[PDB]
């Protein structure tokens, strides 16, 4: 199947530049669009940008116009990611993610972490609760808010602590190859329900939404789902 | 115009409904043949119990002057097989679909790739889906690497347990050629790099200058008043190389095997014609031919152009 590999992890002093990099094998590579998203230590997810390699130009969110480039070398399927005049709020693990013909990014890298040592109208994701305490067996039911419509282009991703987020379902309610079927999504607009029929060991983790209507992609805070004390 | 209005709020994707990745596509190569390349999904979306897969039959361009052809099965061309099946755009091959972002959304094929001939008919119908089949034909040069989709999505079709296939045309047209040949008879900037030489507007007989080898590509951006021209259906043949039968006028009588594309200008958004030499043809023959003006608006004086046409004159 596909693979995502990065570049091993990085320490860089105040100033410098980085350039991380992502390298696709068992799929299509050309015409697929190549994401970047990092993640501050303890933080949400977030989108800096994406390249579809043919067009030899990629796009980014404002947050990081001029400081971020993303380029992709199609002779050699690895697709890269330099930020330029770090500082230390750059600390962050960043992932490297593609799409494969369902709008969604459904292959991700390993993840980088990068170490630093010496905007209006963009859909705001609002998940609750925050944090859930359930036990093994019960139902858990997360929920997600989006300030614009987005239809059904939202999804939802799992992350165990360390590992790169893992997509669960797309489209709002369609489960991903591989999910267990006690994965289930629903709505549509502005108002979205992930549910769990019953917690299990391996279902304890934080779960991000994400709305993929249109860039810059955003994520909500995410749902905290651990085992009650 | 109604043939090609874009609905830019479209939305859809490669994989549709189907829930298939890119990487479970079943992919393969047009069948190409001299220089058509066909996508024919007759055979290919019929419903199975495996059903849906994604046949993603690929286009891959980077030769000039390629004919593209797909064909998509009608809707009750055969009982029950395709009585759901439905084709995207509706509009093709005037619009189809790019990647924006991550998905597929409406583009103009003429505003994508500049001198791209659409035919208003294909076998003496309409070219569109509704007829089973579109055709198009690339120009002599393309300067950056595009990327089109067209979709013949027999997926919702059911019959007993099984679905038919969603059909996927990716065509990849990459950069080839440089400069076409001849003269442009004068968005606008490209027009004025796709020929060798431009003629701006002048109020006298001033001549354009096509040199051509063996397999060598001319064309000309014809003026937009054009009234008249014996480019190239009246050629006349000058320096006494061999005799001439007059009747022996067009450039397919007088260079055996070439190729003139749009000789009926009838293609949409581009008043282009293209001419190509073919390898074979390694005899000298300089020729001409003229353009007449419409004198719509006047300017005093008339406007007229000599093209003169030399194969081979080394």
């Amino acid at each position: 199947q596909v693979q995502l590999v990065q570049s091993g992890a990085e320490v860089k002093k105040p100033g410098s530049s980085v350039k991380v990099s992502c390298k696709v094998s068992g799929g299509t590579f050309n015409t697929y669009a190549i994401i970047w998203v990092r993640q501050a230590p303890g933080q949400g997810l977030e989108w800096m940008g994406a390249i579809i390699p043919f067009q030899d130009r990629g796009q980014y969110a404002q947050k990081f116009q001029g400081r971020v480039t993303i380029t992709a070398d199609k002779s050699t399927s690895t697709a890269y990611m330099e930020l330029s005049s770090l500082r230390s709020e750059d600390t962050a693990v960043y992932y490297c993610a593609k799409e494969s013909g369902r709008a969604v990014a459904d292959r991700w890298g390993q993840g980088t972490l990068v170490t630093v040592s010496s905007g209006g109208s963009d859909i705001v994701m609002t998940q609750s609760p925050a944090s859930l305490a359930l036990s093994l067996g019960e139902r858990a039911t997360l929920y997600c808010r989006a300030s614009h419509s987005i239809s059904s282009w939202l999804a939802w991703y799992q992350q165990k602590p360390g590992k790169a987020p893992k997509l669960l379902i797309y489209k709002a309610s369609t489960l991903e190859s591989g999910v267990p079927s006690r994965f289930s999504g629903s709505g549509s607009g502005t108002e979205f329900t992930l549910t769990i029929s019953s917690l299990q060991p391996d279902d304890f983790a934080t779960y991000y939404c994400q709305q993929y209507k249109s860039y810059p992609w955003t994520f909500g805070q995410g749902t905290k789902l651990e085992i009650k004390r | 115009d109604e043939l090609d209005k874009i609905d830019l709020s479209y939305e859809t994707t490669e994989s549709g409904d189907t829930a298939v990745s890119e990487d479970s596509y079943d992919k393969y190569a047009s069948n190409n043949t001299n220089k058509e390349y066909v996508c024919d999904f007759t055979d290919q979306l019929k419903p199975t119990e495996s059903g849906p897969k994604v046949k993603k039959c690929e286009v891959k361009v980077n030769e000039p002057l390629i004919k593209v052809k797909i064909i998509c099965p009608l809707k009750g061309s055969v009982e029950k097989l395709y009585d759901n099946i439905e084709y995207v755009p509706k509009k093709s091959p005037y619009v189809v679909l790019t990647k924006e972002e991550t998905k597929l959304k409406e583009k103009l094929l003429s505003k994508l790739i500049y001198g791209l001939l659409i035919s208003p008919t294909v076998n003496e119908k309409e070219n569109n889906f509704k007829e089973g089949v579109i055709e198009f034909t690339l120009p002599p040069v393309v300067h950056k690497a595009t990327v089109f989709y067209f979709i013949c999505d027999n997926s919702k079709t059911e019959d007993d347990n099984k679905k038919g296939n969603r059909g996927i045309v990716e065509v990849y047209v990459e950069p080839y050629g440089n400069k076409i040949n001849g003269c442009a008879f004068l968005e606008k900037i490209k027009m004025k790099t796709f020929f060798t030489q431009n003629i701006y507007k002048k109020n006298n007989i001033y001549p354009c200058y096509m040199k051509l080898y063996s397999g060598d590509i001319g064309g000309i951006l014809f003026p937009k008043n054009i009234k008249s021209t014996t480019c190239f259906e009246e050629m006349i043949p000058y320096n006494k190389e061999i005799k001439w039968n007059k009747e022996n006028k067009s450039l397919g009588n007088l260079v055996n095997n070439s190729v003139v594309y749009n000789k009926e200008m009838n293609a949409k958004y581009f008043n282009v014609q293209y001419v190509h030499i073919p390898t074979s043809y390694k005899d000298t023959l300089n020729l001409f031919c003229s353009i007449i003006l419409k004198e719509e608006e006047s300017n005093l004086i008339s406007t007229s152009y000599l093209v003169y046409v030399s194969i081979n004159e080394g």
